[PDB]
């Protein structure tokens, strides 16, 4: 027999996260841009969510690079936009989400090089 | 009591803001000519609710819900804003 | 409807008429492999990676030249397209050079990676290699010819997309080369894509030789700021360094192109740079203090005067958040000298309809526009991805493009009407035969630059231009929802603080010297101590050292655009957000936060703590700034042009003249590219060739 | 094919598929899904409510004889409905043979203990309840197994950091160990390693 | 190494040193690198 | 090819020396600083520039599979010499 | 529906209960805990930790979300009484060593950049 609770789902008191990081945060849910350097597109299939950037320092030995958030390297992968959205609320993180963005079909024509009359003709190959 | 600037927030096609697009679109024109030295800022809004802005000297500032109000209410709005009322 | 049906691996695909075989299998999901094709650029057909097998068809076709016809069925991983493409491969590898290790392309190389997925995993190539001499075409893009793989993307860039014919081919066979065959440098505000578009490591970065790995940068997406388009771009970063700039997808903005100055300034924000507070000793120095002590030096002499004495004026690279932070600030001084630097026509309607100074086509809508009319801009300089999607709708559409101002080169050939500004009445009245030409357009725009609105004159020019297209209004009748007035801007803090009610201009500051000012991020020189009353107290609040800096008796320094998450408003009206890659330097701070400190320290603290707070103010002042990808907005053309037909200010004699010229002249134009090395070798390049 | 392609066994797939189909007839209450792998596994997903019915078939059925439990483990996918899949490894002696249960949870829900079925489930279902939260009914002591004393939050979740939230030191004022907020003189460098292009096209999904 | 001599070079050691720790010779790590962040430096005269 | 800074401090091959204002400095008090004193940029500056009669030259640092990967160099320019992007030894065509 | 499956409580009040049950225990382990550990804090301190623990989710609605916290409570509760836990485990729960990190605005923003 089941209880039928009726209250949005919150599961903050129960993962054991220190209360700066849970009210403080921001977490960004998209999908990320295509590496402009490359063509393949097989890393803007699922959607990302990731904190928002905190300070770093230099170690005065070494000169290394510091950090002092423990989420700054946390990133996320869900299959739909929704997914992310859900998770971000029961874990209490205010979210901001960016629509995806697609290439629009294009027209492509070999013969426009070669055109007659217009300007689409390419005067090298 | 010095008014300093007037704020508009009509949005654009919800029928809620009919009302103030006639007015707008409408008497607009005399009432800026009335006043060549007074802010009135026109903006837009996402669909909850219209809204009129108006602020005094000081930083102080009251606004007024404008839906589902006619034009002849928003121009009674605003003719109440400009002169000594409330 | 006119769709046919074709089957990718036996998969009922729709597609139109004239769609390749490459777009068919990128419909159902798959990448074909490739090497020159690029969907912005025309269709080459030579590096022979994307040959696909089509049953029943015994040779294989170039998917990304190919038109699919109807029935086919395009057998993507069939046994004839796995070896057509390790063959491609294996030619294609045959000459190339063992530069992995040296190459900057390393880790994020189309050839490495295609070799890995499609390719075979040994060599049976036992010949000497060739090796070709450099070429040197700049100080931005290094040239290592022995990596190129002839894909020929550079040139067809060049050609149609920077509109600048002097890349190409010498030689054949073996031996064709891709050069200039002169010593001859490809300078462009363009010219930077290249290193983007080049699959290899041929073509690379010269600012950014050497210093990192993909693998090991991570990606902020943010907003550029040196102009005001707004493209989209990707900040690269590893271990709290800025590393470099790359564009981001925009379709409606940007497209995968920024200027010069959007890549290759980023090395301006390691010099110069504000981060501590400063103060005035006794011998009239600056001198290093804390936060504490400058507040409250700047909170006594906030407190000692009040109204008209205090005023303020904004930069060109202003967030809307420190904008609205400072407004509210003087407010509850009871000033409202608010100004900017950009100077627009205040007469008329002025800044209350917020169509009176945007690009209401919008930048998707100039592939739309059938004739373009440019008053007293260079958009090249001025705005170089706005003039590269005019050049584009010049290229696809035939469009009919016009210019009033001095004849500049704009990549693409267009008709000189003079630069004299009566030119507007003659066409506004019809003796000319340029409005004949108007009338008789279904999709005419009028774009006139926010710089001819930096003259005395300013006013009449827009009231001339507002009268041409309220004659195009009411000759060509309605055309539905199109709007031909336009104002193209060229500083980005611009149209965020029109928005917000700042008065354009710094004609209020000359009209009442101030006691105190602030010069929030204000590097124009629009007004020097000779302009104000002896003892004045100015404050400056920014992030590098320039002009406005060393006039100041404050320094408060502040944070970067790739220092913040702030909010920016586009020449079309699209407010963006930008994201924090690095937090300031040393003891700078976000902006906002530095006005909301100094109104506490004053005691008139402001109602928001948080930057969603600052938001919802934002909100509450201008709501269309926490929708951030609308571009839409209503039109208020008429009522603007009826108040602007009240006051008749006379035009000057003063041939139009942009304050860009030459491509000298578009590298340093704000305070990041002024302390910029990059910029400087540049300008220095371009000044004298060698 | 040959030398270097790792080679097929077709009679055990037919034996396990027919297995599988065996089970997947004889429980219809329980079993949702039966799968057969390449490498010759097989796996059988069921209803959360049917964890302890089809494990005691498995190990008490004359022609199923799954007395060992070789291991028990969860697997966190934060985009699913239901985070956690829940995964038991069984073999039987007798016919030399491996199966593979599968049943899924959420944050909330419990899951029935085992301990009844198989003695060694004991540990796992600490290990489980520890590392990611799942708290199973009915279990003899449930508590935690491989953290701190008095740790906070479940480690092996996909969204808890890498290095945690806290750090510890030994301090003289108090003359004790203490816990404090982490700080990493380094900070672990993320590396960004997938390839733009797709490696096996057998897995493509469709592009929705 | 008398029937096998190593191969000469011009940067190896001439003289071998032992393990110098906790002696004044010991290591020191330090960052190799340059100063990333250029400060602006405020003119020097009078400003009125 | 070491330098001392107007400190005292010796200036690496990579340039980094503290500023005289720099508290760092601290650490190499009682003790020292680190230096290597082969500086490769003059090392390999030191190496004659090897000539050649063809277009086209192989380098591999030498040694055979002891070396580095094997790369072909273009030399038909007089201007300047072909440099190893690996090893960096120069080769030019016999000119004068 | 919501069609949940419970795990101790049919709804909020026997998930007090259970809240109310812990809190006797823990109330009546204090002094116990401060007599074995050799803690230099009172009963009176430790009381109010418990309290003070106990009231960090006073907010909580959700029946199962409060009978999780009690069973974990309950796990804590057995590992001090055992003793388990040391004297560091207890004294973790006082932060001792942690600076007090101010709240107000213009601290923050004088020390730094976060929030
Ligand atoms: S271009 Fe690509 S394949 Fe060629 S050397 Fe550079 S990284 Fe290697
Ligand atoms: S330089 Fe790059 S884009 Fe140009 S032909 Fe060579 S490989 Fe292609
Ligand atoms: S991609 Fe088609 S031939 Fe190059
Ligand atoms: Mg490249
Ligand atoms: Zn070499």
């Amino acid at each position: 027999q089941l209880i039928a609770v009726d209250e949005k789902l919150d599961i903050t008191t129960l993962t054991g996260v220190p209360e700066e990081h849970i009210k403080t945060r921001k977490v960004r849910i998209f999908v990320p841009a295509r590496n402009n350097m490359q063509s393949g597109v097989n890393n803007t299939k699922k959607w990302k969510m990731e904190f928002d950037t905190r300070e770093r320092w230099e170690n005065p030995l070494m000169g290394w690079s510091s950090t002092a958030d423990p989420l700054s390297n946390l990133v996320l992968t869900f299959s739909t936009k929704e997914d992310a959205v859900a998770f971000a609320e029961k874990n209490g993180w205010s979210f901001d989400v960016e629509e995806r963005k697609v290439p629009k079909p294009k027209s492509k024509s070999y013969g426009a090089n070669f055109s007659w009359n217009k300007r689409t003709r390419v005067s090298t190959k | 009591l010095g008014l300093r600037e007037i704020r508009i927030h009509l949005c654009q096609r919800s029928p809620g803001s009919q009302g103030v697009r006639d007015f707008i679109e409408k008497r607009y024109v005399e009432l800026k000519k009335a006043n060549p030295d007074l802010p009135i800022l026109i903006r837009e809004c996402s669909d909850v609710q219209p809204k009129l802005w108006a602020r005094y000297a000081f930083g102080q500032e009251k606004n007024v819900s404008l839906n589902n109000f006619s034009a002849d209410q928003v121009t009674r709005t605003l003719e109440n804003v400009l002169s000594g009322k409330a | 409807s006119n769709l046919i049906e074709v089957f990718v691996d036996g998969q009922s695909v729709m597609v139109e008429p004239g769609t390749t075989v490459l777009q068919a299998c990128e419909k159902v999901g798959m990448q074909i492999p490739r090497f020159c094709y690029h969907e912005r650029l025309s269709v080459a057909g030579n590096c022979r990676m994307c040959l696909v097998e089509i049953e029943k068809a015994p040779k294989v076709v170039a998917a990304c030249a190919m038109p699919v016809m109807k029935g086919w069925n395009i057998l993507t991983n069939s046994e004839k397209s796995k070896k057509a493409r390790e063959g491609v491969m294996e030619f294609l590898l045959a000459n190339h050079p063992l530069d992995c290790p040296i190459c900057d392309q390393g880790g994020e190389c189309d050839l490495q990676d295609q070799s890995m997925m499609f390719g075979s995993d040994r060599s049976r190539f036992l010949e000497g290699k060739r090796a070709v001499e450099d070429k040197n075409i700049g100080p931005l893009v290094k040239t290592i010819m022995t990596r190129c793989i002839q894909c020929t993307r550079c040139i067809r860039f060049a050609s149609e997309i920077a509109g600048v014919d002097d890349l190409g081919t010498t030689g054949r066979g073996n031996d064709m080369q891709v050069g200039t065959y002169i010593e001859k440098m490809f300078m462009s505000e363009l010219s930077g894509n290249i290193i983007d578009i080049c699959p290899v490591g041929a073509l690379t970065s010269k600012p950014y030789a050497f210093t990192a790995r993909p693998w090991e940068t991570r990606k902020t997406e943010s907003i550029d700021v040196m102009d005001a388009v707004g493209s989209n771009i990707v900040v690269s970063t590893r271990t709290g360094e800025v590393m470099r700039i790359l564009p981001r997808m925009h379709e409606d903005i940007n497209e995968e192109w920024i200027s010069d100055k959007t890549r290759f300034a980023y090395d301006g924000l390691k010099r110069q740079r504000l981060t501590q507070p400063m103060i005035r000793n006794e011998k009239g120095l600056l001198t290093y203090t804390t936060w504490e002590d400058a507040l409250s030096r700047v909170a006594g002499m906030l407190q000692s005067f009040q109204g008209n004495d205090v005023a303020a004026i904004a930069g060109g690279l202003v967030d809307a958040e420190a904008l609205v932070a400072l407004k509210d600030l003087l407010n509850r001084v009871d000033s409202d000298s608010l100004c900017t630097e950009e100077v627009f026509p205040t007469a008329g309607a002025g800044t209350d309809l917020r169509s009176n100074y945007l690009l209401n086509t919008t930048i998707a809508g100039v592939e739309e526009a059938d004739v373009i009319l440019l008053v007293g801009t260079n958009p090249r300089f001025e705005a170089p991805l706005f003039n590269a999607r005019i050049r584009k709708s010049w290229l696809h559409n035939d469009l009919k493009v016009a210019l009033i101002g001095s004849p500049v080169d704009l990549t693409y050939r267009y008709d000189h009407l003079g630069d004299s500004p009566k030119i507007l009445q003659d066409i506004a009245s019809g003796n000319h035969p340029f409005s004949q030409i108007l009338k008789e357009a279904k999709k005419p725009m009028v774009v006139l630059g926010s710089s001819a609105l930096q003259r005395s004159d300013g006013t009449a020019i827009l009231a001339a231009v507002s009268n041409i297209a309220q004659n195009i209004r009411l000759s060509s009748g309605v055309t539905g929802d199109w709007k031909v007035m336009n104002i193209l801007h060229r500083i980005a803090s611009q149209v965020a603080a029109l928005d917000l009610g700042y008065k354009p201009g710094v004609e209020a500051i000359r009209k009442n010297p101030p006691k105190v000012l602030f010069l929030l991020g204000a590097d124009g020189g629009c007004i020097t101590r000779q302009d104000l009353p002896k003892d004045c107290f100015i404050i400056y609040q920014g992030h590098h050292g320039d002009v406005g800096a060393p006039m100041a008796d404050v320094i408060l320094p502040g944070a970067a655009y790739t220092e913040k998450s702030a909010t920016y408003v586009n020449t079309e009206g699209r407010a963006q957000q930008t994201k924090v890659a690095v937090t300031p330097p040393g003891l700078a701070r976000e902006d906002w936060k530095i006005i909301r400190a100094l109104s506490e320290i004053a005691g008139m603290t402001l109602p928001y703590d948080t930057l969603d707070q600052v938001r919802s103010r934002l909100e509450e002042v201008s709501p269309n700034l926490v929708r951030y990808d609308d571009v839409e907005g209503a039109n208020y053309f008429q009522q603007a042009n009826e108040l602007s037909k009240l006051v008749n200010q006379q035009l000057l004699a003063d041939p139009l003249v942009p304050p860009q010229l030459t491509i000298k002249d578009f590298y340093m134009t704000d305070s990041i590219s002024r302390a910029s090395q990059t910029m400087a070798k540049c300008v220095k390049a371009v000044t004298e060739g060698i | 094919t040959r030398p270097t392609i790792r080679p097929r066994n077709d009679v055990v797939h037919k034996q396990l598929s027919a297995f599988g189909q065996y089970v997947a007839e004889i429980l219809p209450k329980y079993v949702q899904q039966v799968q057969v792998s390449c490498f010759n596994e097989l796996e059988i997903f069921i209803h959360p409510d049917g964890v302890i019915p089809v494990l005691t078939f498995l190990r008490d059925h004359t022609n199923a004889q799954f007395k060992s439990l070789a291991d028990l483990t969860a697997v966190d996918v934060p985009t699913r409905q239901n985070r956690f899949e829940i995964v038991y490894n069984l073999l039987s002696l007798r016919f030399n043979s491996r199966i593979r249960v599968k049943t899924y949870t959420d944050e909330l829900t419990p899951i029935e203990s085992s301990v009844t079925v198989y003695k060694a489930a004991n540990w796992y279902e600490r290990e489980i309840w520890d590392m990611f939260g799942v708290f199973f009914a009915n279990h003899p002591d449930l508590r935690r197994i491989l953290t701190d004393y008095g740790f906070e939050g479940h480690p092996f979740r996909k969204d808890f950091p890498l290095s945690g939230y806290v750090e510890l030191r030994y301090d003289d004022e108090v003359k004790r160990v203490v816990a404090e907020p982490v700080e990493l003189a380094q900070e672990f460098r993320k590396f960004d390693l997938n390839s733009p292009w797709e490696a096996f096209p057998a897995y493509r999904q469709p592009p929705e | 190494p008398t029937t096998k001599p190593p191969t000469a070079r011009k940067y190896i050691w001439t003289n071998h040193k032992f393990n110098v720790s906790g002696t004044p010779q010991q290591y020191v790590p330090y960052s190799t690198t340059r100063k990333k962040i250029q400060e602006w430096v405020p003119p020097s005269t009078p400003y009125k | 090819g070491v330098r001392t800074s107007p400190t005292g401090e010796k200036v690496t091959h990579t340039g980094q020396a503290y500023d005289d204002g720099d508290y760092r400095r601290v650490r190499f008090s009682d003790r020292q600083k680190e230096v290597n004193e082969n500086f490769a940029i003059d090392l390999i500056a030191e190496q004659p520039v090897s000539e050649v009669g063809s277009r086209v030259i192989s380098c591999d640092g030498g040694g055979g599979a002891l070396g580095h990967p094997r790369v072909y160099i273009n030399l038909d320019k007089e201007t300047k010499t072909g440099t190893c992007g690996y090893c960096g030894l120069q080769f030019r065509q016999p000119h004068h | 529906g919501t069609s949940v499956k419970p795990i101790f409580s049919r709804d909020m009040n026997e998930a007090k209960r259970r809240v109310r049950e812990l809190y006797r225990a823990w109330y009546r382990e204090v002094p116990n805990t401060v007599h074995l550990f050799q803690l230099d804090i009172s009963v009176k301190q430790g009381r109010d930790k418990v309290r003070e623990m106990f009231m960090k989710n006073a907010h909580v609605t959700d029946p199962r979300v409060v009978d999780l916290l009690v069973i974990k409570g309950k796990m804590e509760l057995e590992e001090t009484i055992n003793v388990w836990k040391q004297r560091t485990h207890i004294m973790r729960f006082f932060h001792e060593t942690e600076a007090p990190r101010p709240t107000d605005f213009l601290s923050k923003f004088y020390v730094g950049h976060d929030p």
